Parts: structure tokens; sequence; C-alpha cells
């Protein structure tokens, strides 16, 4: 890409979600969603290889179908109420269709199959964008209509997302697929508390982003797209092992780290609302994630996998890739539990 | 309490800023001084427990465990000075940091006033322990041992978190003093039974209970010497302490919900004392002896009497010292012959006359020789269980006989017989190792002299 | 309508066996139908006849599990007067798990299904008795 | 009991169950045809849920 | 965790580019002539065209 | 009005079904997406005309603008798929299973 | 201001710098053919930069102090050991070949960076395009295994397609008997052990796979020894070579920019040579790897980043 194209596509990517978050009109929220969908595809298919094209096509077809369902809901609400916004009197089926289509856009189970494949097929920075920035626009619409959503539908989607993410992450040797399934699990947690307290959904989104962006940056540091590839960190870049371990454990949700606070506060609010069974099931199944993160920690930081002869030439060279943002975000994602009351 | 906590934190910058030659000396000396400072908790001249702030407190149950935790860290640092002899200086400092961070977290846990803070710290202690076991073990099974140790705890801990959230929603607070003073009876509903189970399961697994103890022999066999030391000494007592604290709000359900676990502990103590008779690994033998001993603590805490609580506390402290001493003794031979098989080394008293004296003292404490605090705790637990039911004495006597048998069998196999002459590498005992054993034994003798310190809340 | 399912809680447990067994068989059949639908969709059969055979297998297995669960629960609660005790549901769940294991020809699956399904059924009975609600509405 | 049955009953059984579920769930063919058929099934299920719940 | 079905899978390429089979190009064949206005009536120009 | 809107809703549902159930051609799925767009445009236009809500008549045209942009992007992806594989069969697009 | 999109926008465009002699010229030939002299003369006469053939120590000489390092750091391979015992059992043969390919890839990155940054052409002796002849000779003579050949082919497939080929290739053809005679005349106690079959395999590879392939995209010039002597004739051929072929014609500023960004980060260049393929000949093992890595990081001028080693005279650390 040349500078004009880079500017004009990154501006569209940034503008889509901004328009959705700022719009009062459901049609303009849909316009923002379309902006995101159209602007991201060239960056997905930028490298031009069969996997890139396949990922781009899958993403496009899925997201276009979801956008059409959302537009159907918007148009039916317009027909019913003569207004371009969901009201308290909007029809339950219209709201259910909107919820299902937006969950398809997000990637919540069982509408999750496309997400790990599209994540696998694209470069790491594009995966970072897709799993962080592209989640804001669909979630904003839901957060605007949180008094109207169906708790039964949302909790079924949430528990299904937790179970499917936890089970998917176990079987994966691919780092991008593991990131995708982590995204599915955390989105299940985010959606579990939407009908009750969307402030906690925003908190979980923020902590998830602050954890995921550094993980993708660390992956990009050496293009470690596999467990065996990341295992060579002790030789290629030893200094990142401690922060990678802590970030993975925080994603898992071990208490002392910041990643605990979302699960803890969400369980608290669900219990306050008398959602004991679902809260217990979610907190119980969120341990498979700790397992398949601890496997990564074993392979990367707590052991030493075999290395190659050529990695000495790697050692010879000088590197300048880690930004100032990695340290900031990693520290904020791991060592911020003491400041818990401020976050909520 | 901050006067104990903060210097413990400052140990870490001391470790990372000290020169490579003086790091061990400085850290060990200042850990000893912090252990001395922690003795200010013993100045209780009234029945009003110490409450330093809204966040920390100290009772007769917490103070012994806090002092033991403060005391152990110098001993762990000393024990770790040989098998970390070859590692890089950064790696040695990382190990020291893990041990110091474990000390800080355990002291905070035992001084905690709220159950939720207790939970956060009691589960934060896992990360340093997993790191120590997996990153510094010697065998390929350390990874699976760490997985077991982590998930046995996590599975039981999640229900504990759910129960604590439920209690806070119902009552409005988790402060232990408020809960104790405003405690009310629990209706015997099925939901309340499930609450009882959720409150007790995490601690029972940590103890461990007889059915869910498989994670402990693995961890002890695969862990380094400091890992085994801290584990057996304090990480098992976390469960007993939590049970004692949280049982105050679960009455009267205990009276009928304790039967399954009282029975499990009473039978499993025999079933593990028996395994100790035919365990080939010395570390495994010590671990199973620990399981059998902790069965007594579980049973006494379950039956809940003034005698049972005091006996449980005394046995907690005595086992904390004695099991650590036994692990250090075993590691002394391991660092020389590089095998945990007990039959491999024999007649070692012919070449280590004084190490054999330490072996004998540790074994006598293990089998509970009067007037040792081991026997104080065991005898008072036995009396409380006898009052409970007069047929518990049968199981207690069987366990006593088996304990004597396996304790003396360890000595007869290792320190006695004909020397395994083919072992040319049996170097003379290190002054460091002898000092380690002496520091394990002297506090035991002094506490035997003055047992009033290690009685619990009840007496 | 769907009130056919909520009719399960009319007469106290231990009475109207045939009816409760019909309800539970319907529930099991519906679950098996959904599972077969997903299995045929993702992981397609090699032939249409094979797909229909797999749908039949799943539906019959699930219906048998549900029928056994209901029948065993009612028979237990009738043979022993205990009309509202979670142990009846635990026994029924174990019977359903044993049915699953038998139909699959697997002892390990039989035992694990017995334990898990018994626990799930006992928890369902406890929830019905104590007033828990799956999927509570936002009350805050 | 300690080396065989207490291993089979709790840790080994749990590990086997979840290793079976993971393989059952993550053997997807990678075909958008099948993925969208599953999405259609989900939509039908949601419609039925709403219809019978009123 | 291998499965009977996953047995036939293989790890993805280290760089996402796959070694894909050569693609046959089937350029259209046209019989320009002989009965064509511009073929001079007795020329069979066989053209392979891409578009 | 009522019967017309019911028929339009059913037509959109048919187009959505045609989109969800593939049939070995990406172009056909793109055409089904176009059909869904057409149904929605007709519904919005009919609703605006029936309500006399002249200020909401811009929205139908914006729907077409964005649907056309989406269709162009889809056709570009079809071009890329045909370049890669020789046809627009969705069977080929399965490299990401592993 | 390191090169980036900002620098490209503000200027620093490759097409602006390119001139008539902004080319890449690769001299090839069997062992002992005059490549060194021919390349030196071509570079001196055309103003281009001479790049001596990448060896076992190219990376160490190009980074850090510039001094050669211990072989434990520089690849644990030995050409003398290869010639003494070609069919070793520690895989010195394939370890040497893979290390040499990695060094040649690094040198090609350096040469491309120099050309694109300054516009001055580069004269290289052999390159990543002709490296495979030695591997093929090894496999034909039985010095390595099919698995080693597959691993080499995979790394080449991962790395080579990302860079532009040389503009001109200059092959000095000298027959195997004369190669052998020249080797004996030089008198290297280890090199003299090379069998004639190995040299014939190298020549066969050069004449079967290399030259026909490179003729597709580059400008090829084949010379005999009597023409390779008197390098002025070769330079006179190059000076009138017309380049109307290859991938260099379809490049533009915003393709040179991304090629430069790739070639500017030496870590990214060698990223794929270190793929975790567990070939015994190349796998190190954790204990030796950590030992060697710590010993290396304890070398002078290697503990920290280049500008931050007070031991080697770096200054103003506290404000850097
Ligand atoms: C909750 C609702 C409220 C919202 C709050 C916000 C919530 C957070 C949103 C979600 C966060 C995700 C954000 C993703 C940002 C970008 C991700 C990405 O793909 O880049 C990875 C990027 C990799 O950078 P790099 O390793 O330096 O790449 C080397 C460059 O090529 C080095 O060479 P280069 O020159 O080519 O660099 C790229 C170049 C390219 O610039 C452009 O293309 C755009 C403008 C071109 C103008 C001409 O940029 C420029 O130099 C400027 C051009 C003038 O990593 C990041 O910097 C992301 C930072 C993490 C942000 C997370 C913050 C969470 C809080
Ligand atoms: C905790 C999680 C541990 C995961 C395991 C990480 C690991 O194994 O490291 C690689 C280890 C291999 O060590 P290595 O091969 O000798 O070289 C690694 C060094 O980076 C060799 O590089 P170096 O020797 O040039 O640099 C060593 C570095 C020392 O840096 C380190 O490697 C240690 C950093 C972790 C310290 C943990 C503090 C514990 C906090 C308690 C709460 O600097 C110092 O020696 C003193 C600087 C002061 C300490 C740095 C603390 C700053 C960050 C604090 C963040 C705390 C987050 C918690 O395995
Ligand atoms: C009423 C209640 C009465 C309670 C009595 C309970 C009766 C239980 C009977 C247990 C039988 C134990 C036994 O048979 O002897 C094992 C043991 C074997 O000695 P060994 O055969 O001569 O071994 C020689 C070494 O291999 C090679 O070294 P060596 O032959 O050259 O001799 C050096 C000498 C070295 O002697 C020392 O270094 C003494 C240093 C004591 C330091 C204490 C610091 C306290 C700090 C306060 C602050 O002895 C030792 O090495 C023993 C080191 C351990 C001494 C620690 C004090 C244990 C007191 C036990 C209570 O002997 C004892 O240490 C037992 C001590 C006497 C038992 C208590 C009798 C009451 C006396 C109170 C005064
Ligand atoms: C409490 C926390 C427990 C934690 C676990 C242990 C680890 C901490 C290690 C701390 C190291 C310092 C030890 C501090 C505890 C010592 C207790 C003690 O010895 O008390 C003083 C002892 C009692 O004497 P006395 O005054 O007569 O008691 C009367 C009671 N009615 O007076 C003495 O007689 C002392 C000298 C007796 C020597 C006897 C030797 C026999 C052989
Ligand atoms: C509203 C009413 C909701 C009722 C819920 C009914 C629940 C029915 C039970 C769940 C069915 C799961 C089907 C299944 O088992 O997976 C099949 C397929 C694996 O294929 P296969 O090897 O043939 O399965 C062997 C089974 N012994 O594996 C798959 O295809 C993966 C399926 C994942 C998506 C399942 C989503 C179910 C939950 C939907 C929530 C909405
Ligand atoms: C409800 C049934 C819908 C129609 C079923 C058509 C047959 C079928 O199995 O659906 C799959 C079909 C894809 O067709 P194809 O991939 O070529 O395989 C044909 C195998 N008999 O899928 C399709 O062809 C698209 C079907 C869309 C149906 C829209 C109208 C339904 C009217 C009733
Ligand atoms: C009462 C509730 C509390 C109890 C909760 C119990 C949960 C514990 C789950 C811990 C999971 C342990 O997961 C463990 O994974 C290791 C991998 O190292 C497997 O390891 C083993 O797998 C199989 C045997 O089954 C062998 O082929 C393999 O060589 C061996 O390593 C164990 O079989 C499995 O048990
Ligand atoms: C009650 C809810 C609690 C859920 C969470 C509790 C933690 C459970 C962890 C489940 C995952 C355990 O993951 C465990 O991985 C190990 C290897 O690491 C697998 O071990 C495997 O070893 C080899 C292959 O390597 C196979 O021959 C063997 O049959 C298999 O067991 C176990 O089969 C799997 O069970
Ligand atoms: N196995 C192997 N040996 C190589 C490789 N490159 C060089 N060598 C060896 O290194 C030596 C290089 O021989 P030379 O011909 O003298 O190289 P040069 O000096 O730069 O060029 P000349 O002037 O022609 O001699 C030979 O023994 C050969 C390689 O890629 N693989």
């Amino acid at each position: 890409m040349n500078p004009i194209t880079l500017a004009i596509i990154y501006f569209t990517i940034f503008l889509g979600p901004v328009i959705t978050m700022s719009s009062t009109n459901l049609m303009l929220m849909w316009v923002g969603l379309e902006f995101s969908l159209l602007a991201i595809i060239p960056m997905l298919i930028n490298k031009k290889n069969p996997r890139s094209t396949e990922a781009a096509t899958k993403y496009f077809v899925t997201q276009a179908t979801a956008s059409m369902i959302i537009l159907l809901a918007i148009v039916l609400n317009y027909k019913q109420l003569g207004t371009w916004m969901f009201q308290q009197q909007t029809n339950g089926l219209i709201l259910n269709m909107t919820l299902m289509a937006l969950s398809m856009k997000l990637g919540l189970a069982p509408f999750h199959f496309w997400l790990p494949e599209v994540t696998q097929g694209i470069p790491l920075h594009m995966g970072l964008i897709l799993l962080t920035w592209q989640k804001i626009a669909p979630l904003s619409i839901l957060i605007q209509i949180y008094p109207l959503l169906n708790s039964t539908i949302i909790l079924m989607l949430a528990i299904t997302s937790i179970f499917m993410g936890a089970w998917g992450g176990l079987n994966q040797t691919q780092m991008r697929k593991i990131m995708a399934y982590s995204s599915i699990a955390h989105m299940g947690w985010m959606l579990a508390i939407l009908p009750y307290n969307p402030s906690l959904t925003l908190l979980n989104l923020m902590i998830y982003i602050i954890l995921t962006a550094p993980m993708f940056m660390a992956l990009m540091l050496n293009n470690s797209m596999t467990i065996n590839s990341i295992s060579l960190l002790w030789n290629k870049t030893p200094a990142m092992l401690t922060m990678i371990s802590l970030m993975l454990l925080s994603l898992g949700g071990l208490p002392p780290l910041t990643g605990f606070l979302p699960k803890w506060i969400i369980i608290t609010e669900l219990m306050k609302n008398n959602c004991l069974i679902m809260a217990t099931l979610m907190a119980m199944m969120a341990l498979l994630n700790l397992f398949f993160y601890t496997r990564l920690i074993y392979s990367t930081s707590l052991t030493m996998f075999p290395t190659n002869n050529n990695s000495k030439m790697m050692t010879h060279q000088t590197k300048t890739k880690p930004n100032l943002m990695f340290s900031t975000l990693a520290i904020m994602s791991t060592m911020t539990l003491p400041l818990a009351p401020q976050l909520i | 309490m901050l006067k104990i906590i903060l210097p413990s934190l400052m140990l870490l910058p001391l470790t990372w800023l000290s020169s490579p030659k003086k790091t061990w000396t400085n850290v060990t000396s200042y850990s000893f001084l912090i252990s001395l400072t922690s003795l200010t908790l013993l100045w209780q001249t009234d029945e009003n427990y110490k409450n330093f702030s809204n966040m920390f407190s100290s009772d007769p149950l917490s103070t012994p465990l806090i002092i033991l935790t403060a005391w152990l860290l110098p001993l762990m640092l000393m024990a770790s000075q040989n098998h970390l002899k070859k590692d890089n200086n950064v790696l040695q400092k990382l190990y020291i940091s893990m041990l110091i961070s474990l000390q800080i977290l355990l002291i905070m846990t035992f001084s905690a006033t709220e159950l939720i803070m207790f939970y956060i710290l009691f589960e934060a202690t896992l990360i340093p322990t997993l790191i120590i076991i997996t990153r510094w073990g010697n065998q390929t099974e350390r990874l699976n041992a760490g997985i077991y140790f982590l998930f046995y705890t996590l599975i039981g801990s999640i229900p504990l978190l759910i129960a604590l959230i439920l209690i806070q929603n119902h009552v409005g607070t988790l402060n232990l003093m408020i809960l104790s003073f405003t405690t009310h009876t629990l209706d015997a509903s099925w939901s309340n039974n499930l609450l009882w189970l959720a409150c007790m399961m995490a601690f029972l697994i940590k103890m461990p209970l007889y059915g869910v103890h498989l994670w402990l022999p693995k961890a002890h066999v695969e862990a380094p010497i400091a890992g085994s030391m801290i584990l057996a000494a304090i990480l098992l007592k976390l469960g007993s302490y939590g049970m004692i604290r949280i049982s105050i709000i679960l009455d009267p359900l205990t009276k009928y919900m304790a039967y399954p676990f009282i029975l499990l502990s009473l039978w499993g103590m025999i079933m593990t004392s028996s395994i100790c008779l035919r365990q080939t690994d010395l570390k495994s033998l010590i671990a199973y002896s620990s399981v059998s001993h902790m069965a007594l603590v579980i049973a006494s805490i379950m039956i809940q009497t003034p005698w049972s609580f005091m006996g449980a506390t005394m046995l907690m402290i005595a086992h904390g010292l004695t099991s650590s001493l036994l692990f250090c003794l075993a590691n002394s031979n391991y660092e020389r012959i590089h095998s945990r098989t007990m039959i491999m080394a024999r007649g070692l008293q012919m070449v280590f006359p004084l190490m054999a004296t330490w072996w004998l003292m540790a074994s006598l404490a293990n089998l509970a020789l009067p007037p040792s605090i081991n026997l104080m705790g065991e005898l008072f637990i036995t009396m409380s269980l006898f009052s409970w039911s007069n047929f518990t004495i049968i199981l207690m006597g069987i366990n006593i006989i088996i304990t004597g048998m396996y304790s003396m069998y360890m000595i007869i196999t290792t320190q006695r017989g004909k020397l395994t002459n083919h072992m040319i590498n049996l170097q003379p005992s290190h002054t460091r190792e002898l000092t380690l054993m002496a520091l394990h034994m002297i506090p035991l003798i002094l506490l035997t002299t003055s047992p009033k310190l290690i009685t619990g809340l009840t007496m | 309508v769907k009130r056919f399912f909520e009719s399960y809680h009319e007469v106290p447990d231990g009475t109207q066996c045939h009816r409760k067994t019909y309800i539970t068989t319907a529930l099991g059949g519906i679950c098996g139908i959904i599972g077969s639908a997903y299995s045929v969709s993702l992981n397609p059969a090699d032939s249409t006849l094979e797909a229909v055979a797999r749908v039949g297998r799943y539906t019959f297995t699930a219906a048998a599990i549900g029928a056994m669960f209901g029948l065993t629960t009612c028979v237990s609660a009738q043979v022993r007067e205990k009309p509202d005790d979670p142990l009846n549901y635990f026994i029924g769940g174990c019977a359903g798990g044993l049915t699953l294991g038998a139909r699959t020809h697997s002892y390990g699956t039989a035992a694990m299904g017995c334990v898990y399904m018994g626990t799930a059924a006992a928890l369902f009975k406890i929830g019905k008795l104590e007033g828990w609600e799956l999927f509570p509405t936002p009350k805050v | 009991l300690d080396l065989i049955w207490l291993e089979k009953t709790i840790p080994k059984s749990t590990s086997t169950l979840h290793t079976n579920m993971t393989t059952l769930t993550t053997n997807q063919k990678g075909l958008i045809k099948l993925y969208f058929m599953s999405f259609l099934i989900n939509i039908i299920l949601i419609i039925i849920l709403y219809s019978i719940n009123l | 965790y291998p499965s009977k079905e996953t047995a036939h899978w293989k790890p993805p390429p280290w760089n996402d580019v796959d070694i894909l089979k050569e693609k046959a190009v089937t350029n259209m064949t046209l019989n320009f002539g002989p009965q064509h206005p511009a073929a001079h009536g007795v020329l069979r120009l066989v053209l392979e065209l891409s578009g | 009005m009522p019967s017309t809107f019911f028929n339009l809703t059913m037509a959109f549902s048919l187009s959505l079904l045609g989109t969800l159930m593939f049939r070995s051609h990406l172009m056909s799925t793109l055409l089904c997406l176009e059909g869904m767009v057409l149904s929605l445009f007709i519904m919005t236009s009919v609703t605006s005309l029936n309500s006399n809500s002249m200020s909401s008549m811009p929205i139908p045209i914006t729907i077409l603008v964005f649907a056309a942009c989406e269709a162009a992007v889809g056709l570009a992806l079809l071009v890329k798929v045909s370049n890669t594989y020789g046809t627009d069969y969705v069977q080929n697009l399965n490299l990401l299973q592993c | 201001l390191r090169y980036g999109l900002l620098a490209a926008i503000l200027g620093d465009k490759t097409t602006k710098k390119l001139h008539e002699y902004s080319r890449v010229i690769t001299v090839d030939g069997n062992i002992c053919s005059g490549k060194n002299k021919l390349a030196k003369e071509i570079a001196q006469q055309l103003g281009m930069k001479h790049y001596p053939e990448a060896g076992i120590q190219y990376s160490s000489t190009t980074t850090g102090d510039g001094r050669p390092l211990d072989i434990e750091f520089s690849g644990s391979c030995s050409l003398e050991k290869f010639y003494d015992d070609p069919k070793s059992n520690d895989g010195n043969s394939y370890r040497l070949q893979s290390w040499l390919y990695a060094s040649r890839l690094l040198q090609y990155a350096d040469a491309l960076e120099h050309l694109l940054s300054t516009g001055q052409g580069v004269v290289l002796e052999r390159s990543i395009y002709s490296d495979f002849v030695f591997l093929e000779a090894m496999y034909n003579q039985g010095y390595i295994r099919k698995q080693c050949v597959d691993h080499y082919n995979e790394i080449k497939r991962l790395t080579l397609p990302e860079y532009l080929p040389p503009h001109a290739v200059i092959y000095i053809d000298v027959p195997v008997p004369e190669v052998q005679s020249r080797i004996q005349k030089k008198g290297d106690p280890h090199e003299m052990k090379v069998t004639s079959a190995y040299l014939q395999d190298i020549e066969n590879a050069y004449k079967k796979t290399f030259l026909p392939k490179m003729s597709e995209m580059c400008e090829v010039l084949v010379y005999d020894s009597w023409e390779a002597e008197d390098p002025t004739k070769v330079v006179e051929d190059i000076e009138y070579l017309k380049y109307n072929k290859g991938p260099w014609l379809k490049q533009d500023d915003w393709t040179f920019h991304y090629l430069r960004m790739l070639v500017q980060d030496k870590t990214e260049v060698l990223n794929y040579t270190t793929i975790p393929v567990y070939l015994p000949e190349i796998t190190i093992g954790a204990h030796q790897g950590s030992r060697i890595y710590n010993s290396f990081r304890e070398l002078p001028g290697r503990k920290y980043a280049p500008g931050y080693n007070a031991e080697v005279g770096d200054k103003w650390i506290w404000l850097k």
C-alpha cells in the first residue's frame, strides 16, 4: 500500500466504529458497521495468498449476512414504531434478531466458527486489529439497548461461548487460533453481564484489550505463530519471558493479576442478580483456559525447548521492534489489581 | 503488621541490587532479622486479639503461623544454596525473589482480616509455588506434578469464591470479626448443605483430604528442597487455618455434615501410614506421612472442641517443623547420591555420625516422643476424638503403631546396617546442612519447653 | 403447546409415571434431534441414508435416556414414599447414564454418565425445591 | 487405591472427558457451507425458543 | 489431540503461502475462418485467446 | 399494506435462506445477498411512502449506496478467488481448517 | 530518523537514486576459479562495492566488534572438518551448509540495503541463488540426508522468494581437472582432500539447474578462464549489457520501500532460517544452547545494546 491508500483505509477503519458509537440513528450505526466491514477487507487480503483470500472471503460473507439481518431488524422496528431507534415497545423478536446478528458479527458461539479461521489466515497485526478494534462497534449497539435484551438468549450465548472457547483452545497448536478462542471466551464473559451491568462489560472489554494487544505485539516481535516457534523465546528474546508468563496468567484469570478483576466482579454482579447456576458454570469452565495457558507457559518460560544452530546468527543481530507501548500495557494488564476500586 | 510486611518487600530490591558475591549473605541475614521482628506478635497480655487496622490482625492462631513463615525463609535460602550453585546469577536472584514473594504473600494471608482478601492471597501463593516446582525441578514429571497441584486447588477454590460472594451478598460484609459476632444459625436446607460443601472443599483439598491427596506426593517428589519445605510447612496449613476461620459461620450444619470427612480422614490416616511402610521413595514416604498426620488435623477441626482446636494448632506447628526437617535430611543424601530410593543408601551412620543424630531426633519427633509438642497435639486430638466416640481409639491406636513402625523403619534402612561401600561420593556433612538441621530442631525443643505459645484460640 | 412440559410438576413426584415418562422421553428426543442436526450439519454424512441413520441413532438414544430417567425417578419415588427427595433424581440420572453407556457399548462412559447425570438431576431437583432460577431476569 | 483407582476416578477421568469434548468440538471441516448450515440451525432454534416462550 | 479424522491433516506452512497445484490455463480456441469476412475466404486461423 | 409487508418479509427470509444454504457458487450467494438488499429497500420505501415521512426518504438511497459498495467488494473477492483456484466454487476455500 | 513510511514520504526514494550502474552483479564458478579477483576488478572499475564471499564468520565480522568469534558462537561448523571427514556423524556437513546459506542470505540483505539506500551497485561472489550447488553435491556424494535436503529446500522456499534476483550473473567456467590442479597449486592441506566427483557434481549443478534458471530473469555472461583473466573485458561486456528482463522492471518507489523495510531489519531477514524443524544435524539442545548463549552475552560489547556497553567505551548511557 502507498501512503494515500494507507491513510484513506485506516481513516475508514477508525471512522466506522466512531460513527457507530456517536450515531443516534440505527441506520447510521449500520452505516458505521458497513464502513468497518468494507475497509478492513483490503488489509486482510493485503498479502495475497490463498489463505489470505480464503479468510477475506469467509469474513466478508459472514459479516455481510449479519449486517443484512441487523438491517432487517432496524427496518422492521421502523415499520412498527415510525422511529429509527429501538424503544421499550419494540418487538421481542426484532430485538432477538438484532442480538443474534450482532453476536454473529462479534463471533460469540455458536456463531463462532468463522472467527478462528479468519484469525489464522491473516497476519498478526491484522488479527490484533480484528480482535480488538472491530469488537467495539457491535458491542456499542448492544450496550445502548441493554434494558431491552433477552436474558435467556444472552445467557445461553454466553455459556455456549465460554464452553466452546475453553474446549477449542485446548486442541490448538496455533497461536492465532488460540488468540481467537481466547477472544471467544472473553466475549462470552462480556456478554454474560450485558443485560445486568454494561459498565462491567466495558471493564471486561478494556482489560481484555489491554491484555490482548501486548500478547499480539510479543507474538509479532518474532512472528511466533506456533507453540514450537514461541518456545525459542528463551534463545531469541529472553527478556520477554516474564511478561509473557504474567500476561498469559492474567488472561487465564489467576487472582493476584489484573485479569482476575473482570471475572470476580462479573460473578459478584451475577450473584447479586441471583444468577448462581450460570455464574458457577462460567467460573468453573473458565479453568480450561488456565490449563491451555499454563501449557504455553511450560513451553515458553518454565522449560527450555531445543533450539537451532542458526539462532546464533539471530543472537548476533540488533533488534529495535518493541515499542514503548508494550511495557506500559503489560504492566497495566498485570500489576493493577490493587487499584481495583478505581477501575469499577 | 506493616512493620513486618514492608521489610519483607525491601528484601527483594536488596536481592536485585546486592553484588553477586554478597547477595546470599545479605538476604539471609535480613530474613533472619525479619524473623526476629515477627516475635513482637507474641506480646499479648490480654484476651483482646491484636487489630492493627481495617486490613490486618493477629490472634493466637495466626501468630504462630506468621512466626513460622517468617522463620522458614532463612532456612529455605540456606537449603537452596547448593543445588543452585551452578545457575546463573540472574537465575539465583529469581529463585530468591520467588521465595521472598512467597513469604510476603503467606504473612499477608495469615494476617488478613477479610475472607475475600484471604482468598486472593491464598490463591496468589500458587504462582510462586508453580514457578519454583516447574522451573527448578530435576525430573520430567515436574510439569505434570505442577499441573496437578494447580488444578486440584483451582477446582476446589472456585466454589469457595462463589460461597464467599454469596455470604457477602447475604450479610453485607466478609470481615471475620463481624461475621463471628453476628453469626446466626443455618437452616438445614439442601442449598445450605451445598454452601457448607462449597465453603469447606477448597480447604479440604489443600489439607489434603484422603480422597484428593494425589497431588501432594507428586509435588513433593518433583519439587526442589525449598519447594518441599514451604509446601509441607505452610501451604498445607493454609487449609486448616481457613477451615478453622470459616467454620464459625457454618454451624450447626457441621454436626451432621462432618461425618463423611471425619470418616475419610480417620480411615485415610491409616491407609497412608500403611503406604509409608512400603514406599520406595524417601520423599514419597515423608509426603504420605504428612498426609496421614494432616488427617488428624482435619478430623479434630471437624469435630470442633476446645481440645480439638488446640491439638490441631499444636500439631500444625509441630508438623510444620518436623516434616521440613525430614525433607532437609532426605535432600542431604540426595545431593550426594542423586537418588531418592531409600534402599540405595544404607549404613550412613558409619560415615555421618551427627547427621544420624539429626535423623534420630527428626524420626522421634515424627513418631511423637513425649513431651514433644507433636505428642501434645496428637494426644489432645486423640482425647477429643475419644470423647466424640469411644471407638475412634481403635483407629488411633492402629495409626500409632503404624507410625512407630514406619518411622523406625526409615532410620533402620537408611542410617543403620552395613555401609553401601561403593558410594565414594559421600562427602562429609556440610556445616550449612548441619546448621539447617539445628535450626529446624532448636525451635521444636524450645516450643516443647513453652507450649503455651502454640495453643490456638480455644486455650 | 409447551405447557405439556410444565405439566411435569403437577402431581407430586412419584405419581403419574406414564405421563412423566412421556414428558422426559419427549425432552430427550428433542435434545437428540438438535444434536443430530448439528452433527449432520457440521461433519456431514457420506450419504443421505447414512445421515438419516445417524439422526435416527441419536434421537433414539436420547429418547431412551430420557424415558429411563423419568421412569426410574418415578419408580424410586413410588417404591420409597420419599416424594420430594433429590436422591430419587440422582438414581434416575444414574439410570440414564447407564442407558447411555449401554447404548454406546462403553463401561467407562456408563460410569461417568451415571455420576454426571445423577449429579445434574439432583441439582435440578434441589433447584426446583429451593427456588433457584436458571436465567434470572435483571433485578439488580 | 492410590496409584490406580484414585487416579482413574478423578484426575484421569476429568482429563479424558475434556480431551474427548475438545476433539468432538474442534474437528471442523473448514467449509463455509457447513458453518452457515449451523448458523441456520441456530436461527431456527432461536425462533422456536421465542415462539414457544410467547 | 489427534483424531481418526484429523489424522490426514498437516501443519500449515511456516509462511502462509501454500504450495498449490499448478493451475491449467484454458485459453479459448477460435476458428477464425475460412468462411470469415476478414479471413480472405480460405484461411483457418486457429486463435488461442485470453478474452 | 399488511399483506404487502408480510410478502416482503417472507421474500427477505427466502433470500436469507438462499444465502445461508450454499450451493457451490460464490456468485449465487452474492446474488442472494443482493436479493436481501432489494427486499429491504422495497420495505423501507413502502413504509416511508405509507407514513408520508418524507424526511426518511434519504435512508433508502443510502441503503443502496452501501449495498452497492459491499457488492463491489464481494465481486473483487470473487475475482481473487477465481485467480487463485480457477473457479468460484466454495469447496476450494477450505485451507484454514488447519 | 530510521527509514520508514515517514522518511519515504519526506523523500529518500530508491528510483531517484538509481543510476546506470545501480545493479547487482553475481560472480559464480567452481572452487578456485578467479571469482575473487574478477569481482574485485569489476567493482573497482565500475565504482560498485565489492562484497567478499560470505563465510562462516560473515555475521560476526559485520556485527559487534567486527572481530571473528569462537566457532561455538559462529556456527559450530568447520570447513576443514568437512574436508577431512565429509561423512561425519555430528552433521558438520549440513550444519556448515545451512550456516553458509544463512550467512549468504544475511549478506544479500546487506547488499540490497546498500544498493537501495545509496544507489551504488554491489558485486557479490556467489549468492543465495547459487548456494544450492554445494548442497546438491553433498547429497549426490552422500554427505547429507534427504531430510537435510528437504529442510534446506524448505528454508530456501521460505526466504529466497522475498528478494529481487541479481541483475547480472557472471559464470567462470573452468573444468574439473583444472580446478583440481589449481587446488593442489594453492596447497591447502584440507582443501586438497576434495574428491573430483564432488567438484563434478558442483559443475553439473551449476550447468544444469543454475544457469538455465538464472537465464530466465537475469543477464547471464559465461566466460572461460582465459577470458576471466583480463577483467577489463568482462567489465566492457557489463558496461554494454542491456537489462530488459526479470523482476527489476516492474518495481516502483512503493515496492522498493517495502523491500527496503524487509531488508533493513536483519532479524526479519533471518526469521525463517530458524523455523522449529527438529533436524538432529541442526538441533542444539537446551543445556548447550543456554551455556553458549550466556557465554556469548558475556562477551565484550555484547551484554547490552550496541550503544549501551560502558565496558567498550560507550558514553552518556544515563541519558540514552
Ligand atoms: C474433588 C475435586 C478436585 C479434584 C479435581 C481433579 C482435577 C485435576 C485435573 C488435573 C489434570 C491432569 O491432567 C493430566 O495431564 C497429563 C499431561 O501432563 C496426562 O498425562 C498422562 O497422560 C496419559 C495417561 O492418561 C499418558 O499417555 C501420558 O504419557 C501421561 O503423561 C494425565 O493423564 C492427565 O491426568
Ligand atoms: C470440573 C471442571 C474442571 C475442568 C478443568 C480441569 C482441568 C482439566 C484439564 C483438561 C486437560 C488435560 O489435558 C491433558 O493433556 C494431556 C497432555 O498434556 C493428555 O495426555 C495425552 O497424552 C498422550 C498424547 O500426548 C495420549 O497418548 C494420551 O492418551 C493423552 O492422555 C490428556 O489426555 C489430557 O487430558
